[PDB]
């Protein structure tokens, strides 16, 4: 697993909500519509098939 | 059933029983449920193993 | 009487107050209103030109407050408000839990 420790940035997922080739958006612990105003130390990104 | 999507904060002691689809995206839902058209009423399905 | 509500389109809650000369009917039923009444989920129900009737309606903290005053007046000019002072006593307080953006009065016809 490639744990990408992304830091020192603000989440901007509203592009993916505004584009066709991204389909599912599920969030647990935080709201799926309230993602933009959250701040984190290290977001751990993983991407698989 | 628990509400998770609503347009604004509610004034104290008020009732919302509208079951219309929340307009998350710019596209109108028009009675069609999908992604960026979120239904407000959801349940956590309480179980004794929780 | 009066109909209070936001859109009044039978998709949201709407307060209805109707007087029929014997009782006062106050409901929050979301049924249709058509346009004008004629005469010869319900989560709250409450059943109770010389004349001038003054009313004050306000809606704070989920409470609908109605203040009322009744007085006999004699006027010279056609339909002008009299120059005087009258204090409106409180009439009723209702815990209906709605917000109101629009309203419309109700008339009696033949
Ligand atoms: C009064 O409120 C209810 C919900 O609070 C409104 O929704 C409708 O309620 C009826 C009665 O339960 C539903 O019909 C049946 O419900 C059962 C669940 O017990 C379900 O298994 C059946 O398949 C059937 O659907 C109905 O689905 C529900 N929704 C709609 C869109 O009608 C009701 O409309 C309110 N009535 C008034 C007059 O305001
Ligand atoms: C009061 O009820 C209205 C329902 O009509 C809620 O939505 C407002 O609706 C009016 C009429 O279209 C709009 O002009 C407002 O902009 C809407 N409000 C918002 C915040 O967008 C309204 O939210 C309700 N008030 C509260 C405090 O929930
Ligand atoms: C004015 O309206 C009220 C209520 O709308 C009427 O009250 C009725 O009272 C009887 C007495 O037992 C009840 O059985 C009925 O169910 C009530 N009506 C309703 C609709 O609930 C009252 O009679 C009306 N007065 C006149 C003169 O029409």
């Amino acid at each position: 697993w490639n744990r990408k420790r992304i830091s020192n940035c603000v989440a901007d997922y509203s592009v993916l909500y505004n584009l066709a080739p991204f389909f599912t958006f599920k969030c647990y612990g935080v709201s799926p519509t309230k993602l933009n105003d959250l701040c984190f130390t290290n977001v751990y990104a993983d991407s698989f098939v | 059933l628990y509400r998770l999507f609503r347009k604004s904060n509610l004034k104290p002691f008020e009732r919302d029983i509208s079951t219309e689809i929340y307009q998350a995206g710019n596209k109108p839902c028009n009675g069609v449920a999908g992604f960026n058209c979120y239904f407000p009423l959801r349940s956590y399905s309480f179980r004794p193993t929780y | 009487g009066w109909i209070f509500g936001t859109t009044l389109d039978s998709k949201t809650q709407s307060l209805l107050i109707v007087n029929n000369a014997t009782n006062v009917v106050i409901k929050v039923c979301e049924f249709q209103f058509c346009n004008d009444p004629f005469l010869d989920n319900c989560t709250f129900e409450y059943v109770s030109f010389k004349n001038l009737r003054e009313f004050v309606f306000k809606n704070i903290d989920g409470y609908f407050k109605i203040y009322s005053k009744h007085t006999p007046i004699i006027v010279r000019e056609p339909e002008d408000l009299p120059q005087g002072f009258s204090a409106l006593e409180p009439l009723v307080d209702l815990p209906i839990g709605i917000n109101i953006t629009r309203f419309q009065t109700l008339l009696a016809l033949h």
